[PDB]
């Protein structure tokens, strides 16, 4: 690819694991990244999506719009790539 | 500071406090970022006013949220050759 | 006392590498990552030389001669000597696909002799997936069709990359247009191998398809196609998207350049493809220019290809300076690892494939379904189907894949024979661990434990393993079967008798025996009612 | 050049494999960039040198080179080819032995 | 574009309100091409918070309102 | 028949407009020019809050980004 | 389908749409589409504002709503 | 102006989707286009309202920003 | 690079940003409002596509209700935050 | 040049007097293996 910056890449090493991001609604959604886009896009399978009361639900796929993801939490793994 | 490539890479690694447009304070070693100003945390923790403290991981803000950001703390931290003479 | 017993190369310390050794052992615990591989081809394709390059590209410090292959998987000094691949030996490296995503791979170089073609059979129950390599010269020879065969019925996947393409140009002198037909007709071989003997729906090998790449290991060239538009879009500047160029870089289209539309009708009497033109044409310019010219040329490749050479390397020859056009040029081998990644499927999902070929037992509710989810905190289960001796030649270190539970140095495991069953049950031994290994050829990573999908090499347990080997937790109190043994693609027809002069000295050559048993699994060792000590 | 030694490129039997290109109606407007171009577009295919060097990359060394360290005249051993190879089947006893 | 002469404005004094109302007051020692302001010898004043001393502060740029600048500046020499 | 934004802005260019903003107020005026943006300029634009004038303004520059909708 | 094709239907064949705002939630607006843009900016025609919190309606006429305000365009239902 | 690669999207076409939009609208329906911005095509599309009601729509086009999460109801093809 | 300014310059002799242009080179007030529900009044200095300013001599005016004021000597406005730039009719070309 | 002392010695094709390397064409190449020709061998060796 084009050299898109570190966060980015850093993203796409992300992809193997489980990651956890909040939205700007709110809620966090913890689940294994299983597509990234340069956008910051994120497709999460696997999904267990927390409400900002605290209350949780499983959810099979979640595909969340890059410009409305607050932040991730990524794997300490990832530190060393 | 940032972009100056002989200052840049010397603010990278500093614990800097991140302030988010939320009102939240992440604090976290900040050592990478992007040209649309995201920034990479390690070993980070977040403080949220009432104060609270909860520690993450590598945590990743997307840069549109980033208020201001500043230094917290430092860097973590630790001739040679010769051999010609004897006594 | 210093006993010159030096058999096999091994590596002082630990080789630089470009990833940190951290990185690969975190990434162990992710299989829907890693990948394993083996890489399977007749003799002296480029199957051996291949995999140097990877070599080179993840160590930096790994010195490859000017003159003569590297052979780093080739570690005895018989296949030093013989400079054909004799055994099988394993790498583990980190390698970055198209994405600049790093995987973890785990690679076996098979021997491309079919007497040899024992230790391909040891090395596709490992493998997961299988790489083929054809010369672009000889095609499809013998074990190339007994590789593929032999992948199919295992159940692995298959995939194809091209080998030694150079000899297309340098040896045949095939022009550009030519030199496609005959990459074609190899993969038209290729695929009317699958399409006889699979009769399922393996699939096909085309470029569009892209489980199939183009290399030459000697001149590290490997690109796909999408590598290869990924160096148009590189170069110009994302003003195409690549993935739509590369769907056209294959069969009967050509480039309108009246128009720059693609069509499916010759464009004139001599139109080159888009093959011929993008990925062809550029290839025998780079190497023609080289060839012919070296002296004059040489500036005008530093500009197209914007490449530096600083000028004692354009004092190199033709086949470094070549090589190192292509390497600057090309960069790694990315290509492959998208082969190897997309095509293969981990652990993970092969897993359940593998695990109804291999297992024996009962292939239902509880041992079987935890080795299916490859879950790392299962029971411990481990495969094993390789010795490889120390280099005292004392003992051998076994070679293993785990999927079920994790793997820890200094515990205590039970070690299944081949003959394992709830009859058989005395052919089972409780054994010590001693230090686990992650191999790379001539040196190995040490590492505390190992989780399932990885592959391990094992201190210790070496003493009843005759051949294959299963190793299981002490304390599962439910009934553990042993994994099948190797299904030999072949037969030990010639018979050899062995007597020493020395006959008090014949209990050394039955220990002779007992190693060397060990080492080869194919080799049958019988006492005759005779009282003849026979090799098979 | 398709030397005539060289065995034709056909095997008669041989089912041709399935070439997914694209299909037409959307995928025909598809264009390439104006100036994305063949990287050697202009360079010629082959040079009036381009003959000579194939041939030297299997010259006997040193031909096979084109840059060398230099070696002395006591060094060059230049009948050493001949009785390495073999005897010619012709040659008597005294050369022969 | 006039994002230039922010940029001559180094080493200058200012006090910066941005959008969240946070007033922040110190030296620029630097400003990029987004605005993005790096101010030294800096107070926080967050709103309806007590003001902070930091000795460095890095805001980034869409998150300015407005920037006071200092009375004596010759902005006649600087928007050429 | 399409009426793009574009001639429908140069046709409304010259001529009465309406324009809303995001946030609930209304200004009634000339359209005199419009850029490739979107930018407004009003001349004798009177503002309207909640239906009702308040005020003549006289030319007014209305940034493209506060736009909701504008019309005759 | 496309998106810009699917808004051609209602462009060609004049369909009756109603348009959901961004975040103003509790109004829509109802017409017919006449033309539009790269940046999705509708030029709307007959439109009329429903505020459905009431179900009142004001009629405002031909307008551009700015594509920037559009959450979704659907084929207007049989409520009139 | 930017260019912007197609979204991975293509695996989602013609699944059934929720999605969440601003102004927490919720829609479901069929998935059958999308652009480089991702503005979605829903067709046969359905409205799920806040106060529990429902309202069958039309062929649908969304704009892409206004979406917040997209949601299969069935696994990706 | 210089096209570019020059493209800037251009659409400036014609476009809606006239008002600003206006405001420059006659040094007539405008009554800027601006979002937070604040007014500037004052004269443009320099301005951009983006719809910066440079303000001298301002009064900043608000309902905060009931109505306070700041006198600013000079400042920045970003242009984000610029709803509607009134050509103010309660002052003059200077 | 090619009947002189230390052919080229003093050019950009050999380091300089000490005469430790060298780096020819291919013009020259070809040319001095067609003169070479009566001395060399005719295999492509290693197989024979
Ligand atoms: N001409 C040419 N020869 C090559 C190329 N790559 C490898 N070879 C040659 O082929 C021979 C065998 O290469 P290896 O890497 O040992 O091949 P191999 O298949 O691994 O040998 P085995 O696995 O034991 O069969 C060596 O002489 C190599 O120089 C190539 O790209 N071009």
């Amino acid at each position: 690819m084009t050299s898109v910056g570190v966060p980015i890449k850093i993203l796409h090493e992300a992809e193997g694991h489980m990651v956890t991001l909040e939205t700007v609604t709110g809620e966090v959604y913890r689940g294994k990244l299983s597509e990234a886009e340069d956008n910051m896009n994120c497709q999460l399978a696997e999904t267990v999506v927390t409400f900002r009361d605290g209350r949780s639900h499983q959810l099979d796929n979640v595909f969340i719009r890059g410009n409305k993801i607050r932040f991730m939490i990524l794997p300490d793994m990832l530190k060393n790539a | 500071t940032i972009s100056k490539n002989n200052k840049m890479m010397a603010h990278l690694n500093y614990r800097m406090k991140i302030i988010l447009q939320d009102g939240r304070t992440f604090i976290g070693f900040f050592k990478a970022f992007d040209k649309h100003m995201n920034i990479l945390l390690a070993e980070c923790e977040e403080h949220r006013q009432i104060e609270e403290k909860r520690i993450l991981g590598l945590v990743l803000v997307r840069g549109e949220h980033i208020v201001s950001m500043t230094v917290d703390g430092p860097p973590p931290r630790d001739g040679g050759a010769g051999g010609v003479g004897q006594a | 006392p210093v006993s010159k017993k030096k058999f096999q190369a091994a590596e002082r310390f630990l080789p630089e590498t470009v990833y940190k050794k951290e990185y690969l052992a975190d990434l162990m615990d992710c299989p829907h990552i890693m990948r394993n591989v083996a890489i399977a081809g007749h003799l002296h394709h480029g199957k051996t030389t291949f995999l140097d390059c990877l070599m080179e590209q993840t160590h930096p410090e790994f010195y490859r001669a000017e003159d003569a292959d590297a052979r780093f998987t080739d570690i005895l000094f018989i296949e030093k000597q013989r400079g054909c691949s004799i055994k099988s030996q394993p790498v583990s490296i980190v390698a970055q696909d198209s994405r600049s995503k790093s995987y973890l791979l785990n690679i076996i170089d098979t021997p491309g002799h079919v007497n040899f073609s024992d230790e391909m059979t040891a090395s596709y129950r490992l493998a997961d997936g299988v790489v083929v390599m054809v010369d672009a010269h000889e095609g499809v020879m013998m074990n190339t069709e007994r590789a593929i065969r032999h992948a199919i019925q295992e159940r692995l996947a298959v995939t194809l990359c091209i080998s030694k393409i150079d000899r297309l140009l340098l040896e045949l002198k095939l022009p550009p247009a030519d030199a496609y037909f005959k990459l074609r007709l190899i993969i038209d071989q290729v695929n009317n191998i699958l399409s006889t003997f699979a009769e399922e729906d393996v699939p096909v090998l085309s470029p569009l398809n892209g489980n199939v790449i183009f290399s030459s290991g000697r001149y590290n060239v490997c690109f796909s196609l999408l590598s290869f538009s990924n160096i148009y879009a590189k170069q110009h500047g994302d003003s195409f998207n690549s993935k739509e160029f590369a769907r056209r870089l294959w069969g009967d289209i050509y480039f309108e350049k009246k128009t720059r539309k693609f069509v499916k009708k010759s464009p004139s009497h001599d139109a080159p493809r888009t093959f011929v033109q993008f990925i062809l044409e550029p290839m025998y310019k780079i190497f023609s220019q080289v060839v012919g010219d070296v002296d004059t040329c040489l500036p005008d490749v530093m500009a197209e290809l914007g490449i530096r050479l600083s000028k004692e390397e354009q004092k190199m020859n033709v086949r470094p300076l070549i090589a190192l056009i292509c390497k600057r040029f090309f960069g790694d081998f990315s290509a492959f690892v998208d082969l190897v990644v997309q095509n293969i499927k981990s652990p993970l999902e092969n897993a359940k494939t593998k695990i109804e070929q291999t297992y024996l037992g009962p292939a239902d509710s509880q041992l079987a379904q935890e080795m299916q989810k490859c879950n790392a905190e299962g029971p411990l289960m481990v495969h094993t189907t390789k010795n490889y001796p120390v280099d005292d030649a004392t003992q051998f270190h076994v070679f293993g894949r785990v999927m079920s539970g994790t793997l820890e140095a200094n515990t205590d495991v039970r070690v299944l024979g081949e003959n394992y069953s709830i009859q058989d049950e005395e052919d089972c031994r409780r054994m010590t661990v001693g230090r686990l290994f992650v191999r790379v050829a001539s040196y190995q990573i040490e590492v505390s434990r190992v989780p399932a999908g990885c592959w391990v090499l094992i201190e210790g347990i070496d003493q009843p393993i005759v051949k294959t080997a299963t190793i299981a937790e002490l304390g599962y109190e439910e009934d553990v079967y042993i994994f099948r043994p190797l299904k030999f693609n072949t037969r030990s027809c010639v018979k050899l008798a062995v007597e020493p002069i020395n006959p008090s000295e014949l209990p050394k050559m039955l220990d002779g025996l007992r190693k060397v048993n060990k080492s080869y699994p194919l080799l049958t060792t019988r006492v005759e009612e005779s009282g003849e000590h026979v090799l098979l | 050049y398709y030397d005539p030694l060289i065995n034709p490129i056909v095997l008669s039997n041989l089912k041709a494999t399935e070439e997914n290109l694209p299909e037409g109606e959307e995928e025909d407007e598809w264009e390439l960039p104006e100036d994305v171009r063949p990287i050697f577009e202009d360079v010629p295919l082959y040079t009036d040198n381009t003959a000579n060097g194939l041939a030297l990359l299997w010259a006997p060394r040193p031909f096979n080179l084109r840059s060398g360290r230099t070696r002395r005249a006591v060094d060059v051993p230049l009948v050493k080819s001949w009785y390495r190879e073999h005897c010619p089947a012709g040659m008597p006893v005294k050369v022969r032995v | 574009k006039l994002v230039r002469f922010l940029m001559k404005l180094s080493h200058e004094t200012v006090n910066i309100e941005l959008k969240n109302g946070t007033q922040v007051s110190g030296t620029i020692m630097g400003v990029d091409v987004a605005m993005n302001t790096h101010l030294r010898a800096v107070s926080m004043t967050v709103k309806n918070k007590e003001p902070v001393k930091l000795d460095t502060l890095s805001i980034r740029g869409n998150n300015i309102r407005y920037i006071i600048l200092p009375d004596p500046l010759a902005l006649d020499t600087l928007l050429i | 028949q399409p009426v793009n934004p574009k001639p429908f802005l140069n046709s409304l260019t010259g001529k009465f407009v309406v324009c809303k903003l995001k946030w609930g107020m209304e200004y009634k005026g000339v359209l005199v020019a419009v850029d490739s943006y979107m930018n407004l300029q009003l001349a004798h634009a009177e503002e309207y809050i909640d239906g009702n004038s308040q005020g003549n303004l006289g030319e007014i520059l209305i940034r493209c980004n506060n736009v909701l909708y504008v019309g005759g | 389908v496309q998106p810009v094709n699917l808004i051609f239907r209602y462009l060609q064949n004049r369909t009756r749409v109603q348009i959901w705002l961004y975040e103003d939630v509790t109004h829509r607006l109802e017409g017919y589409i006449i033309g539009f843009d790269e940046f999705m900016n509708v030029v709307f025609d007959e439109a009329e504002e429903v505020n459905m919190k009431t179900k009142g309606r004001n009629k405002i006429g031909r307008i551009l709503l700015k594509g920037d305000n559009i959450t979704l365009i659907h084929a207007a239902q049989q409520e009139a | 102006m930017s260019k912007t690669h197609p979204p991975e999207l293509k695996k989602y076409m013609d699944k059934e989707m929720d999605l969440k939009l601003n102004g927490n609208r919720r829609v479901s329906g069929i998935l059958r286009g999308f652009d480089p911005f991702m503005n979605m095509v829903i067709d046969e599309a359905v409205e799920y309202q806040k106060d529990g009601g429902s309202v069958n729509l039309g062929m649908t086009v969304i704009r892409g920003n206004s979406v917040v999460i997209m949601e299969p109801k069935e696994r990706i093809s | 690079a210089e096209e570019l300014a020059a493209k800037e310059d251009e659409e400036f002799n014609v476009g809606p940003l006239s008002i600003l242009t206006n405001s420059v080179k006659n040094n007539h007030q405008v009554l800027i409002n601006c979002r937070n529900n604040k007014k500037l009044l004052g004269r443009v200095k320099a301005f951009d596509r983006h719809c910066n300013m440079v303000l001298e001599n301002v009064k900043e005016m608000w309902t905060e209700s009931v109505a306070k004021d700041r006198f600013i000597s000079k400042m920045f406005l970003r242009g984000d935050s610029v709803i509607l730039v009134v050509k103010n009719p309660l002052a003059q070309a200077e | 040049w090619f009947y002189d002392h230390k052919p080229l010695a003093t050019t950009r094709f050999v380091n300089g007097p000490t005469y430790r390397k060298w780096a020819f064409s291919i013009p020259q190449m070809s040319t001095l293996y067609r003169l070479a020709n009566q001395l060399l061998t005719d295999l492509v060796d290693d197989n024979y």
